[PDB]
RNA sequence: UUGACCUCAAAUCAGGUAGGAGUACCCGCUGAACUUAAGCAUAUCAAUAAGCGGAGGAAAAGAAACCAACCGGGAUUGCCU
RNA sequence: UAUUGGCGAGAGACCGAUAGCGAACAAGUACAGUGAUGGAAAGAUGAAAAGAACUUUGAAAAGAGAGUGAAAAAGUACGUG
RNA sequence: GUAGCGGUUCUGACGUGCAAAUCGAUCGUCGAAUUUGGGUAUAGGGGCGAAAGACUAAUCGAACCAUCUAGUAGCUGGUUC
RNA sequence: GUGCAGAUCUUGGUGGUAGUAGCAAAUAUUCAAAUGAGAACUUUGAAGACUGAAGUGGGGAAAGGUUCCACGUCAACAGCA
RNA sequence: AAACUUUCAACAACGGAUCUCUUGGUUCUCGCAUCGAUGAAGAACGCAGCGAAAUGCGAUACGUAAUGUGAAUUGCAGAAUUCCGUGAAUCAUCGAAUCUUUGAACGCACAUUGCGCCCCUUGGUAUUCCAGGGGGCAUGCCUGUUUGAGCGUCAUUU
């Protein structure tokens, strides 16, 4: 029984989540993210997974510093403060 | 498992978080859209994967 | 009600400090009740001030820090400008306005006349 | 020469490609020899490089740099243009000598297909150009 | 271009019962399995993908082109055809109908539309206003959305105010003589445009 | 592959060569895109006129050397004959070629000619700052055609 | 006929700045015409309405009834008028949401800045 | 014994720079096969896809170790040809 | 000179919810796979909830009256159907 | 000879199943070349194999994933008044 | 992006089959009371059995994640209830 | 003759065709040049008076400071001091901050809320141990400062 037999021992895990995209694809041997690549230096990602490539580019996200930079652009990177007028 | 790492209670113990209906008064906000909470989660039907 | 700002940013430096162990010690009781009561918004208008007040308490330190390094080479990473990452690199006006003694005489000697044509 | 890595000689496709060990490298050792060092002092930027000496493991080179950050060089209007972030690792992109060498940026005949930049001038005699008015 | 495509799904080959356009693979959604890329297939690729480099501008001789505005010019004489071309022209006194040149200065737009009136034009403004209907297509709603008929050309020969004056009576177009349009001097290829021609202008045309 | 009376073409559409389609749309927009930046490069450029001064010039080869041609520089020669450096004549609109040569004189004495004609109908400003306006006359090239 | 090059006549851009506008471009878009007396007496013809103020229905089911504001409920793109009031079935009484562009200003309730405005804009006032 | 020079080290030494992301376009490296040939090995697809390294608002090219062979032209780039 | 990325705009003889981007909706969601990856369905009461007080049968759901509405031949199963 | 491992015969049950390999009886073996947890190693022209082309996640005479890729098809099917 | 009957055509919806196949492994259930609109099936009392310590007992590892416990409760689900 | 089958019709059912919609998609064009060790993109967990989500935000958490506006927010509850005013707002703008755990990721690790070292400061009768607070410790390289090594090697001594 190849089958459902064998299926019944299914009960350890390959992958844990991974630390840098919490994504249970941190292979416990072989120690890397199956997904991001972590800890590689770089991240996983090639021409070919562009789907995939979609998934997690810059604005899937927060966007926590970027979402500005085009305001602060916008302004000139004002360095200082609005002063008044009235009304 | 009985005796979890820290990483797993705290996933657990958000995923419980989840899982309640929707509080009835967002039913009547204006433009409501929401009728029912689409993601409800049920430790038997849908295991969440560590 | 609340708290203000231009009115806190006139309290005395210990004064604030103290002022926040008030809201905190507030806050404290509110939570207290909150598990008493149905419904409880007061405890919003506080835990916003001592936001508010924090606000106050580290603008002033910071600018504090500010002046008194204002003016020389070094002051902390976090009070100079943020620009970019390559702004902060680009050439300063001066490095990038040098010129050459001998393109400068250059530049003196036959500069670009400003002529016009008809007769 | 360069040895087409490929296990165990394998190639997989066409007789023209199996070839392993008579391969050659487009970039001249000259060409490896900034790259590494490029790297290995990654805030300088390649000036340039001259051969010193070989042998018959070995060719050794000695790179020269440009430190861009430092006020001497910052002024100097006559070096300062490596300050630009246009040049960052110029050496990588072979746009040192022997970068423009291996790519054969050189005027003239003996050079049209690899002188504005081959990929570029390969991609634009390919590039199919229809007018509102076609022609 | 890459739509109908965003798959990764194959054949499934013969031998199963069923059809065989590629297929999406890999269970759990519903999509799982589903015809692919096919023309037919809903959500696939649409048959001969529609393409930038159709031909949308066309070349005409340019010589033939201005034959086609000169013969477009002289049916605006010709009160028969510039009666049929919609066009209520038979209140106004003589055709070609020219009026003098000091139409080419009047600043304000209330005043041409009157000056309009005196020569001839009004029962042809009332055509449009009295037409203005709904697009029957969806181009009602793709910026186009309402369907009312041309009004009359008045060829001022230099500009002097005119040409703000009547941008905005609806039906109302002016061109300079020096130009001359063939769309508007015969809208949808139909000859015989009521054109008002400012005297400076008649005379240019010569 | 092979049918009826028809000529062989030569159609080279073999390569992915969809990829690399050029449809001039913007040909009308890059118009304007060009036209203001030229009325803008004329308002910058104070009076002066678009472009710079060009010389006579036999065409090249068998087939154009009947024909003569706007130069682009005016051989060193050219200059110091119509009395002025090289340095400076850059400084009033003229180009100046180092890598031409003068072989020919029926040409040599044009240019000069051509180069005193500029002279005459041009006026150079002083260096101080009185700005006189004088309206730009917009193109050397039209106003000394060849 | 629009002649610049920063408007748009394209019905899908303008529904869209309607209907996402935030709540300070709802006040001034929920404007109400003044009065016929009230407008005679600044030499202005419109006014963003606000609570306080003092309307009568012109157009409507509710024509001819008046009365005071009670909320310019921006989030609906409504004003809620305390005197016009649906009696409901169960004897209570929702109000009816109500349009100032099918309103009309009878007093205005007058502000320090309210007053400015009616003095940006070229107004007398009393 | 004292002072140097050259050469190398070491400091949580004084101040700085590199990494990673994005990659539509740009500079490189490496590098297929399907396909076409009505077979296929050269050829073709293609100096293309995949892989790699490195930049910018463009990059790159650029003031000739060039085109010519004329009555000669005169940095580069792109268009029409 | 380039630009299927970025920030901001004006458009179209374009598609009109089995179409058009995979997504017009809490869509790269839910769900699948150990994993690389794969990846859906799904828009429309009415101008306004005025979303049906009350009456009665019923364990309830509901029904039958009533009621609201321009219309219940629109009853949160809601345009047409 | 139990349990453990095994899986011989009924060519028994089931053969839209309890089940994508199960159930019953009968059987091989049952103190070691025994069974087996966990940890750890070996990766696709590669691995492992007391050797069946077996096994390598219901996949094996070359895994699964994506892409080249709408591969080509002298063959089959359809081709809308 | 212009006409459909076909393409083991896509997607969606729907029939006849049919109130049919079936709901038959694991020895087995019965009497009352209480509750409740409603009780073969719940709760309690009573009886008859079963597993029979190689357990249908008492705990755990991996794995699940709140399934534990109380209170309320039956629209869906527990292939009669 | 029923029933049953069948056909057409009316009403009612199932289904969701059609029509009319469109804060979406598509393609075209114009303008423009700005991520990151001054910690980026991404991630994980949190945060509301009454939220699961989307959105947004970070223990100062659907937000703090500033500025412009000039009364709202609204599903309910609410303060009520906010309405001729340094002032409402789930408003706009944005120049000041806050910014958990992480991530190139930087004291060492990580399937661990695991384990060091230094400075300051506070309590515990403590330079040594324990506990709380603050602040710190990755690598390659460039310029310099210091401290070194080498009969590599120049001179100086007695
Ligand atoms: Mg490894
Ligand atoms: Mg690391
Ligand atoms: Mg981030
Ligand atoms: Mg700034
Ligand atoms: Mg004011
Ligand atoms: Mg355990
Ligand atoms: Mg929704
Ligand atoms: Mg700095
Ligand atoms: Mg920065
Ligand atoms: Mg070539
Ligand atoms: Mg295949
Ligand atoms: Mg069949
Ligand atoms: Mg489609
Ligand atoms: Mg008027
Ligand atoms: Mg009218
Ligand atoms: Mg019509
Ligand atoms: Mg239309
Ligand atoms: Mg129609
Ligand atoms: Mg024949
Ligand atoms: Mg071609
Ligand atoms: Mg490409
Ligand atoms: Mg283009
Ligand atoms: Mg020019
Ligand atoms: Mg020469
Ligand atoms: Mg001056
Ligand atoms: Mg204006
Ligand atoms: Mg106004
Ligand atoms: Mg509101
Ligand atoms: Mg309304
Ligand atoms: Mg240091
Ligand atoms: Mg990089
Ligand atoms: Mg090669
Ligand atoms: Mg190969
Ligand atoms: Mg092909
Ligand atoms: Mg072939
Ligand atoms: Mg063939
Ligand atoms: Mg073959
Ligand atoms: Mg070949
Ligand atoms: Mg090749
Ligand atoms: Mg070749
Ligand atoms: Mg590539
Ligand atoms: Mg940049
Ligand atoms: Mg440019
Ligand atoms: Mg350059
Ligand atoms: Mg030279
Ligand atoms: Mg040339
Ligand atoms: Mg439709
Ligand atoms: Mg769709
Ligand atoms: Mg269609
Ligand atoms: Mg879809
Ligand atoms: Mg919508
Ligand atoms: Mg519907
Ligand atoms: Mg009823
Ligand atoms: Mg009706
Ligand atoms: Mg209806
Ligand atoms: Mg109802
Ligand atoms: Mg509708
Ligand atoms: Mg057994
Ligand atoms: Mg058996
Ligand atoms: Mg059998
Ligand atoms: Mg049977
Ligand atoms: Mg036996
Ligand atoms: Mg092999
Ligand atoms: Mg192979
Ligand atoms: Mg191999
Ligand atoms: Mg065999
Ligand atoms: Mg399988
Ligand atoms: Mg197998
Ligand atoms: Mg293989
Ligand atoms: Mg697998
Ligand atoms: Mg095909
Ligand atoms: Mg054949
Ligand atoms: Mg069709
Ligand atoms: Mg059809
Ligand atoms: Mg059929
Ligand atoms: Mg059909
Ligand atoms: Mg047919
Ligand atoms: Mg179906
Ligand atoms: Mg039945
Ligand atoms: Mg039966
Ligand atoms: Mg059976
Ligand atoms: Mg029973
Ligand atoms: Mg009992
Ligand atoms: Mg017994
Ligand atoms: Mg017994
Ligand atoms: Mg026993
Ligand atoms: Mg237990
Ligand atoms: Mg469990
Ligand atoms: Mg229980
Ligand atoms: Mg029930
Ligand atoms: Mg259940
Ligand atoms: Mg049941
Ligand atoms: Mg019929
Ligand atoms: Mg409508
Ligand atoms: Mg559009
Ligand atoms: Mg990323
Ligand atoms: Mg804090
Ligand atoms: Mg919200
Ligand atoms: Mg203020
Ligand atoms: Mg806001
Ligand atoms: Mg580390
Ligand atoms: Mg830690
Ligand atoms: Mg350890
Ligand atoms: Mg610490
Ligand atoms: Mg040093
Ligand atoms: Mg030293
Ligand atoms: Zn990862």
């Amino acid at each position: 029984g190849k089958g459902t037999p064998s299926f019944g021992k299914r009960h350890n895990k390959s992958h844990t989540l991974c630390n840098r995209c919490g994504r249970r694809s941190f292979h416990v041997q072989k120690k890397t993210c199956s997904s991001c690549g972590y800890p590689a230096a770089k991240t996983r990602s090639y021409n070919w997974g562009a789907k995939a490539k979609r998934r997690h580019t810059t604005g899937t996200g927060r966007m926590r510093y970027l979402k500005h930079v085009s305001r602060r652009f916008k302004n000139g990177f004002q360095t200082g403060s609005a002063s008044k007028a009235s009304a | 498992a009985a005796q979890k790492s820290f990483r797993i209670k705290q996933k657990m113990a958000k995923a419980k978080k989840q899982n309640r209906p929707l509080p009835q008064w967002i039913r009547l906000r204006t433009n409501n859209t929401i009728r029912y909470n689409a993601k409800r989660r049920n430790w038997r039907r849908t295991k969440m994967n560590i | 009600a609340g708290v203000k700002a231009y009115e806190l940013r006139t309290k005395s430096k210990e004064q604030l400090a103290s002022q926040l162990v008030d809201l905190k010690k507030e806050l404290a009781e509110l939570k207290v009740q909150k598990l008493s009561r149905p419904s409880l918004p007061k405890i919003k208008t506080v835990r916003k001030s001592i936001a508010c007040v924090l606000t106050v308490i580290n603008e002033q330190q910071r600018e504090a820090v500010r002046q008194l390094y204002k003016g020389k080479k070094y002051q902390p990473k976090d009070l100079r400008a943020k620009k970019t990452r390559a702004l902060r690199r680009a050439l300063t006006k001066f490095e990038a306005s040098q010129v050459t003694e001998k393109q400068r005489k250059k530049q003196i000697a036959f500069p670009q006349r400003k002529y016009a044509i008809k007769a | 020469n360069r040895k087409r890595p490929v296990p165990k000689g394998a190639t997989y496709g066409k007789p023209t490609n199996q070839g392993v060990n008579e391969l050659k490298y487009q970039r001249s050792l000259r060409a490896t020899a900034e790259e590494r060092v490029g790297r290995r002092a990654a805030n300088l930027r390649v000036l340039n490089s001259y051969w010193v000496n070989q042998d018959s493991t070995y060719k050794y080179f000695e790179v020269i740099l440009v430190d861009p950050q430092h006020k001497a060089i910052r002024r100097d209007a006559r070096y300062n243009w490596i300050c630009d972030p246009v040049h960052k690792h110029r050496e990588a992109r072979g746009l040192t000598a022997t970068g423009k060498k291996s790519r054969g940026i050189n005027k003239g005949h003996k050079f049209n297909n690899t002188k504005a930049g081959r990929r570029k001038t390969w991609k634009r005699q390919n590039t199919l150009s229809l007018w509102r008015y076609r022609k | 271009e890459k739509a109908g495509h965003q798959t990764s799904a194959e054949s499934w080959g013969t031998g199963r019962a069923v059809a065989r356009i590629p297929r999406v693979g890999g269970g759990g959604t519903g999509r799982s399995g589903q015809g692919a890329f096919g023309n037919m297939c809903r959500g696939g690729r649409m048959f001969a993908p529609t393409k930038t480099w159709r031909k949308w501008n066309v070349k005409v001789n340019h010589n033939e082109k201005r034959y086609a505005t000169a013969s477009a010019i002289a049916a605006t004489a010709v009160a028969s055809l510039v009666l049929a071309r919609g066009h209520r022209v038979e209140k106004i006194p003589e055709i070609p109908l020219v009026v003098s040149t000091d139409l080419e200065s009047i600043q304000k737009t209330k005043e041409a539309v009157a000056a309009l009136k005196a020569v001839g034009a009004h029962s042809d403004l009332l055509k449009v206003l009295k037409s203005k209907k709904l697009r029957a297509g969806k181009g009602k709603y793709r910026n186009r959305r309402w369907t009312q008929r041309r009004g009359p050309l008045v060829v001022y020969a230099e500009d002097n105010g005119i040409v703000k004056a009547l941008r905005n009576v609806p039906g109302v177009e002016t061109a300079n003589v020096a130009s001359l349009n063939l769309l508007q001097l015969a809208p949808g290829a139909h000859l015989g445009r009521f054109v008002i021609w400012t005297e400076a202008a008649f005379t240019k045309l010569d | 592959a092979i049918s009826k009376n028809l000529p062989i073409l030569k159609n080279h559409f073999r390569k992915h060569w969809q990829e690399r389609v050029k449809v001039h749309f913007d040909q009308a927009g890059k118009k304007v895109s060009r036209r203001n930046a030229r009325a803008t490069r004329a308002a910058k450029i104070a009076p002066r006129p678009l472009d710079l001064l060009r010389p006579v010039v036999r065409a090249p080869t068998v087939k154009y050397n009947r024909k003569v041609r706007a130069g682009r520089g005016f051989t060193l020669a050219e200059v110091k004959a119509a009395g002025l450096t090289a340095a400076y004549a850059r400084t009033i609109g003229i180009a100046v070629d180092h890598r031409r040569q003068n072989r020919n004189q029926e040409i040599f004495d044009a240019n000069v000619q051509r180069l005193k004609e500029y002279q005459s109908k041009i006026i150079v400003f002083p260096r101080n700052g009185k700005a006189p306006e004088a309206e730009q006359v917009l193109s050397a090239a039209a106003t000394f055609p060849i | 006929a629009k002649q610049s090059l920063d408007v748009s006549s394209d019905r899908r851009k303008a529904r869209k700045a309607y209907f996402t506008a935030p709540s300070s471009q709802r006040r001034v878009l929920l404007s109400a015409p003044l009065s016929k007396e009230l407008r005679a007496q600044y030499g202005i013809k419109a006014l963003p309405i606000r609570r306080d103020d003092e309307v009568l229905v012109v157009r409507g089911s509710k024509k001819g009834q008046e009365g005071k504001i009670s909320s310019v409920y921006r989030l609906k793109f409504a004003v809620q008028v305390d005197k016009v009031t649906k009696e409901k079935v169960n004897g209570a009484s929702v109000p009816i949401n109500l349009h100032p562009s099918k309103l009309v200003i009878t007093k205005l309730h007058l502000d320090k800045d309210r007053k400015a405005l009616i003095q940006r804009k070229g107004g007398k006032l009393e």
